[PDB]
């Protein structure tokens, strides 16, 4: 058995290769202590630690150590990672290999210090870093197709036929669930509710999690939630008041669609496929088109998948039929491909292990992994 | 071959579950019955051990002494686990605080709980942990006086470094 | 062993450390005789303390050297310190280190001066002084809830979440036992019984002690008395005259409620606690109001818990459950409190020594402390 | 003419466009009596508002319509309007189209129900909602800089280039002038004078304006106060008595740019400022950081601008000039604004005229002023 541990930015998905779905899935997130710590004893700790840190959060400014898929702050990554490994999965890391991930076009030092980490912290015995965009089309049953991944922090695009990537093509987008947050709070505001803190962020997230669908036709929508009841409903706070809210609930999963409304010039999540498809040579097109992925959990909004295919088939020629695979467990897809990948027995030949990272130095995974 | 204690050769020592409850040089309050102040008690022993025996992988317990030497060598683990990058003022505190925290003793939580007898009674649990406590107090205390020796202010890398070194890869 | 002394407004609570309650009890007072005194060398002294004081009070000026939690005459309170020491506990203070009870919001002059004499005067090995709503935690066993803690001089709110306490939403209402006896004093006058020096004072204190209860509905009682006797009770003064009180009986309490009875603008006991849980964090609220902690004698009235009770389920949302804890032991949880933390192990690292107060002054107190 | 009504949570200021500084300035306040009223032809009214409340205040309860610069109490601000039109002006509203403010990330509902109040109630011609920190900078002469609004209720950047604003970087904070009124109420305390009525609220208000100032280096400042000397000054009670603080005169406004002071888990306004410049397009940056804007009354502390200047140059990269402007007239510089740009003869087309109010409805103001 090897480790796959999917440390994305916004939760930390881990578990065994070929086990079914992630075992310990929990917050990104350390949180710190920001009060007069008066009563001695009590079992206090300095910092707090995924769920541990999510359930304390009223007295925690809890902060990410990873920002748009990339490593901000290395000695609180390292305390999600030994979290991860001995207090969620329970393990020794020292015994297994890991599979870790990164979205495409990162920084080279991410990819270098995160494999240091894995072999002179973690003392781990093999690892690699798959593209997590190359995952998420493992989990899709196919060896064709153009993934959308879009996590907390990261959307990208990367095309794929007969098992080549075109690498020409990869579209990164640095919008997805946090800026969703972000703008929530920011229209959220507009009705009567204030959400600030590093707490409150996750209580507005916990709304987004439910309350918010993507309109099939968002002009349409917005005249009909400016007309009607029937699009209004309601959440009950930590503090057990209520939260009514009603055209929130579309126009923030709308900001992927029109990443205008957060301030960014960009094309939104549909024509950022199209671009990456017409970007490939002519004769694959067809055969992405009527593959596109949806992974990742920013992905999960009730509607995006008929959303999607709508505003596609617009861009796209009329001649030739598109389809959005979108399976109910694409919540999770990056890590159930990750656990395939890791158990495929040419697989095996392909980790960096120890005995070479130790002769070959941190650059070893820019010429093994990619 | 790893170092084993001096005192294994000692006998008629007094003991409970079978940890040895050695003399000890303090000022803690506690059940560890006085050292002569000019000579190496269990605490000087397992300090001036500890950086050679966490690199050997493969050591025998030759009897109760020795149980006492692992208790104390996986603490020395804990201390230099928290000291990085304190102040002698405030590792001082941190380092009490550790060593007087609420924890399991063998026959309760505890990794070792194969090789170490459960205490005998109800009553033998009790002089086990104000044992325990004093014996931890002490060794906390005497391990900052080698860690901050040369400077107050900074914890000397040559005794930090065995912060991530694991006595038989256990810990407690 | 160490000595808590919970140096309260109207009574000293004094004992050591891990008693199960207080080994002494009495008047926080001092008195001088108000008369001329001819019949000279029957055992009269130039000044009385304490229960020798409240036993001679017809002949005596009572004064209390506290008002509101802060030290009003300082030869006074070191008379009652010294009276503790060498008369009710019978011990030399230089061989028992000190563990001392302030309200939250204090003048640091206070805290300084009760160090200086502590170190100057009683020579003490070591001190400690406390914020003494977080003792109420102590005693209740719990590391999360509000306390409110009504004492002689001082009703004060603190909020503690898992240990930590919450500086901000911390308030404190310069009205308690002292401005209810002295209401009282005066709203007996409406049926025409006087009562004005400083013995009577002490005679009005014990009628409110038993006598007076909490209105469960001040409106409806209020009605009630004005229409029957059946509310009515009677009580007899030392000089043998007897008297009979009505609707006075729960009229004097509800100022706790309604402070604009005795011309404070500031709200009463309910409005303060709900103000102090909103004044938290978000999240936090939950456990709040799951936790209302009573503490101080003052918070003894028959009916106060269930007045409470309904008071802040009327401004808290009713999806929430609202509960108040209010222990039999109330009157004396703040010095049982302090029994508990000098107590423990973990705390005998945080006496400050004189062996610190020497290069420091009183100074230190303010850093070493809280 | 027109009408210019800034409805600051403090102060109202208003005035005419074209005239140089506001006719009336005034406490933001309605005042109602609490005391028995016994004096027939005492001279005395049902209600109280601005400085006739301001100078009744002795027998009064004061009560803030807006807090954070939302009304909370309409009943009570139409009056606040109501005086300010037919008392504080001797104008007819029917005659005069009025200029309002608003600050910020604000909520709809406040837009509409000002709207409707001035259509329905006050019959006014024509009307307009600016965005309070827009018109800070037509009071500058000026159209690029980022605008550093800090008033009794509310602080906001807004940063604005060329005359377009950046509405996703744009950043509000709801801590002001009464956070640190309230802050200096309770550290006054540590002196053990005490303030705690409405009344009271004023007299510390009445401190704040002319005892505190900002420490340029705040450790440094504390280390010097440490020792008695030229740091502490006196002032002089309308009860008569002096009172005298030291680093309370610098630990009042540090709130600014240490929130944790009042348990606040943001940054403060140098951070806030630099987050909201670091949001916006790289190339406005420079521009930004050259043209920073201060208005509002809580940006008139002395050295306030000298350690801004200071703070952002510690944060922002160190090859360039970092100006920030701090003009004289600061005080009244959004109603300095508002009088301009109702004065522009490019205006008059943004009016929301009567006429087209009784077709729309309150919705309106969205559509014309956002
Ligand atoms: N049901 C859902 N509806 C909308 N957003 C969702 C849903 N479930 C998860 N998300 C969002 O997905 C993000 C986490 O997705 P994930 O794929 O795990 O991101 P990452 O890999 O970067 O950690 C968060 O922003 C979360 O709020
Ligand atoms: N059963 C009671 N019911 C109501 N008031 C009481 C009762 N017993 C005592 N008191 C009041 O308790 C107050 C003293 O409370 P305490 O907590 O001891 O105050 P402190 O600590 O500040 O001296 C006195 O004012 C007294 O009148
Ligand atoms: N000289 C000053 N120094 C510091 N603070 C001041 C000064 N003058 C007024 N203030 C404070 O600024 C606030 C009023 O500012 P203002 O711009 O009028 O706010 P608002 O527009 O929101 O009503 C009050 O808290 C007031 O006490
Ligand atoms: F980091 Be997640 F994939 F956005
Ligand atoms: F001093 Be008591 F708490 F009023
Ligand atoms: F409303 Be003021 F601008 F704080
Ligand atoms: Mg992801
Ligand atoms: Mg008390
Ligand atoms: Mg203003």
């Amino acid at each position: 058995t090897a480790l796959v541990c999917d440390n994305g930015s916004g939760l930390v998905k881990a578990g065994f290769a070929g086990d079914d779905a992630p075992r310990a899935v929990f917050p990104s997130i350390v949180g710190r202590p920001r009060h007069q710590g008066v009563m001695v004893g009590m079992g206090q700790k300095d910092s707090y630690v995924g769920d541990e840190a999510q359930s304390k959060r009223g007295i925690l400014t809890l902060k990410y150590p990873i920002e748009h898929g990339i490593i901000t702050n290395w000695d609180d990554m390292e305390k999600i990672w030994h979290h991860t490994f001995y207090n969620e999965l329970r393990v020794a890391p020292e015994e297994h290999p890991t599979l870790l991930t990164e979205a495409p076009l990162n920084p080279k030092a991410n990819r270098e210090k995160m494999t240091q980490i894995m072999f002179e912290t973690f003392n781990v015995p093999a690892m690699y870093v798959a593209i997590q965009a190359v995952l998420s089309l493992y989990a899709s049953g196919r060896t064709t197709g153009i993934v959308l991944d879009s996590g907390d922090g990261v959307t990208h695009n990367v095309p794929i036929y007969e098992g080549y990537a075109l690498p020409h093509a990869i579209m990164r987008l640095d919008l997805a669930g946090r800026d969703l947050t972000d703008y929530l709070m920011k229209i959220l505001t507009e009705r009567g509710y204030s959400f600030v803190t590093t707490a409150e962020r996750e209580i507005v997230r916990d709304i987004k999690e439910k309350l918010c669908y993507v309109a099939l036709d968002f002009e349409n929508e917005m005249a009909t939630a400016a007309s009607s009841s029937s699009l209004e409903k309601s959440y009950e706070l930590p503090d057990g008041q209520v939260i009514t809210i009603g055209n929130e609930r579309f126009r923030c999963p709308e900001t992927l669609f029109q990443p205008s409304f957060i301030g960014m010039e960009s094309a939104g999540i549909h024509e950022t496929t199209y671009n990456s498809i017409m970007k490939c040579d002519i004769d694959i097109r067809k055969d992405l088109y009527a593959n596109n992925v949806m992974s990742g959990g920013t992905t999960m909004y009730p509607g995006i998948a008929d959303r999607m295919q709508k505003e596609i088939t617009a861009l796209a020629p009329s001649t030739m039929k598109i389809k959005i695979i979108a399976p109910p467990e694409r919540k999770y897809s990056v890590w159930i491909g990750g656990s395939i990948l890791a158990s495929l027995s040419t697989f095996q030949q392909m980790w960096i292990t120890k005995q070479e990272y130790d002769e070959a130095g941190p650059s070893i995974v820019h010429r093994k992994c990619f | 071959p790893a170092y084993h204690s001096s005192f294994l050769s000692l006998t008629d020592v007094p003991t409970t579950g079978n940890i040895a409850m050695l003399p000890l040089k303090t000022k803690f309050r506690g059940p560890a019955y006085p050292a002569d102040e000019s000579q190496m008690d269990i605490i000087d022993e397992c300090i001036g051990l500890f950086r050679a025996n966490c690199f050997f992988r493969n050591f025998e317990i030759k009897g109760p002494a020795d149980r006492t030497l692992i208790y104390g060598t996986l603490f020395i683990s804990e201390c230099l686990g928290r000291v990085n990058g304190l102040n002698y003022r405030d590792a001082e505190r941190q380092l009490n605080s550790l060593a007087l925290e609420n924890f399991s003793i063998p026959g309760s939580g505890f990794p070792l709980n194969a090789l170490y007898a459960p205490p005998l009674s109800p009553q033998d649990a009790e002089i086990m942990r104000t044992y325990l406590t004093q014996f931890r107090q002490e060794l906390a205390y005497r391990l900052l006086s080698h860690v901050y020796a040369t400077e107050k202010d900074h914890p000397s890398k040559w005794w930090t470094c065995f912060s991530k070194r694991r006595f038989m890869n256990k810990a407690l």
